[PDB]
């Protein structure tokens, strides 16, 4: 099935990129400017950037694996849950309370978005149409994701959608028979 | 006569140095002196790898030409220009 997250691993891996990242901008900080600056003021007019790469990496790592590992499964929620920790980290920067709310519900409803489409920023190789069985389907095959046919079976709609509302196991007619 | 074996790696060394005379000069034409420096030191790197004849053609258009057009220009031409200090440059 799955394989569960080591937390400390990932996270201290984050917390290492983090720490670059922090680096490398406040590199790019001081070149970037004006005004009287030394080698110094890479940590002192840094604007606090090094805080918010070494923090925003804990954080989404730490809950996405936490996450994915009390729900023992993984889809888009565990990315949803780690960009509202993303945004907990993003948003205690401006110290209003209204503020890091919208942070933790915006950013992590836009995490939760990427993270539905499949959690890449590029595209799946296989499972989409130009490397996928598409169009209609040849003989009583099991109907894939892509693939038309013109009569589904009906066990198959009652054990998807329920033995309830209109939709029954025999036709309403039949059922009600002369004999 | 294995004296006559780190050819290579000495010119790779000027090559290193000769860099770090040109991006810290005083003068602008420091700079393209050590710039024909270099070209010649790449040109013995061209005679030493066995192409004799690049290594003369580079001589002829790279300290030719556009050697004596780069010290044409900083010649005919006032150009201002500061001084490596650590106060501008240790940022980087
Ligand atoms: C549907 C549309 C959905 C999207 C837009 C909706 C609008 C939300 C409101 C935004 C807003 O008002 O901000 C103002 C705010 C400017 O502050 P201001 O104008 O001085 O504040 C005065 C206001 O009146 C604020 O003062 P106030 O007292 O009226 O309100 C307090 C607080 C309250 O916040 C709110 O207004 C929203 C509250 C919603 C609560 C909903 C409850 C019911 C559910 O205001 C905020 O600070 C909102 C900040 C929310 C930021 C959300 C960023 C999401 C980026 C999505 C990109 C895609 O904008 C910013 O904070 C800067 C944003 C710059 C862009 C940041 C981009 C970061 C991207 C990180 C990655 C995200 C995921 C990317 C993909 C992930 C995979 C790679
Ligand atoms: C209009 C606005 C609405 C926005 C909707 C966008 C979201 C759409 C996403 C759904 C979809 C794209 C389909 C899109 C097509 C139309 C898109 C329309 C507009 C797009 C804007 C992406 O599906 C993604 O869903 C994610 C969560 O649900 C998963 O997250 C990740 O999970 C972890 C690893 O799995 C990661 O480790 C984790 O890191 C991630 O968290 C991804 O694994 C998954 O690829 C589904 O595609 C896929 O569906 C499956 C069946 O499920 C199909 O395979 C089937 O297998 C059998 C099963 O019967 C049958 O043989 C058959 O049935 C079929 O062969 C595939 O062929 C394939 O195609
Ligand atoms: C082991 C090593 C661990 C560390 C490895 C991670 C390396 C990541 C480096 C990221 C560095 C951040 C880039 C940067 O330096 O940004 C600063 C620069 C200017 O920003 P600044 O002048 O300070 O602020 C002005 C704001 N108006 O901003 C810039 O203009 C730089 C240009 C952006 C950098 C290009 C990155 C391409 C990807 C962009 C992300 C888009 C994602 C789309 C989703
Ligand atoms: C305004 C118009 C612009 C749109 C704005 C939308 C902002 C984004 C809202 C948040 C969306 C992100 C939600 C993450 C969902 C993560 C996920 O994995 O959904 C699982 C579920 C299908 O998952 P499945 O693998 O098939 O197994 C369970 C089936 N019951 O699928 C679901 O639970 C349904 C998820 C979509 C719910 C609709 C949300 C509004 C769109």
């Amino acid at each position: 099935h799955f394989h569960p997250y080591n937390t400390l691993g990932l996270a201290t891996q984050s917390a290492m990129v983090g720490l670059g990242a922090g680096v490398v901008a406040a590199a790019a900080r001081n070149s970037l400017a004006t005004g009287p600056r030394n080698i110094l003021t890479t940590f002192s007019k840094s604007g606090g950037v090094v805080t918010i790469f070494t923090g925003a990496s804990i954080a989404y790592v730490f809950t996405y694996c936490s996450a994915a590992n009390l729900r023992e499964r993984k889809d888009g929620w565990n990315h949803m849950w780690a960009g509202a920790a993303t945004g907990a980290v993003l948003g205690a920067r401006t110290k209003l309370v209204p503020a890091f709310i919208g942070w933790t519900v915006l950013c992590g409803a836009a995490c939760g978005l990427f993270g539905w489409t499949g959690a890449r920023f590029n595209a799946d190789r296989k499972a989409s149409l130009e490397q996928s069985p598409k169009g209609f389907v040849q003989e009583d095959a099991h109907q894939t994701f892509w693939e038309v046919v013109h009569r589904r079976p009906l066990s198959l709609t009652v054990e998807q959608l329920g033995e309830g509302r209109g939709i029954n196991a025999v036709p309403i007619a039949t059922a009600t028979e002369a004999p | 006569m294995y004296l006559t074996y780190y050819f290579i790696e000495i010119t790779i060394f000027l090559a290193i140095l000769c860099t770090i005379f040109i991006i810290s000069a005083k003068n602008p034409m420091v700079s393209i002196l050590y710039m024909i420096a270099l070209f010649v030191i790449a040109a013995m790197y061209l005679y030493l790898i066995g192409l004799g004849i690049f290594s003369l053609l580079y001589i002829m258009i790279y300290i030719g030409a556009i050697a004596v057009l780069f010290l044409f220009i900083i010649t005919l031409l006032d150009i201002n220009s500061t001084e490596l200090s650590v106060k501008s440059n240790i940022r980087d």
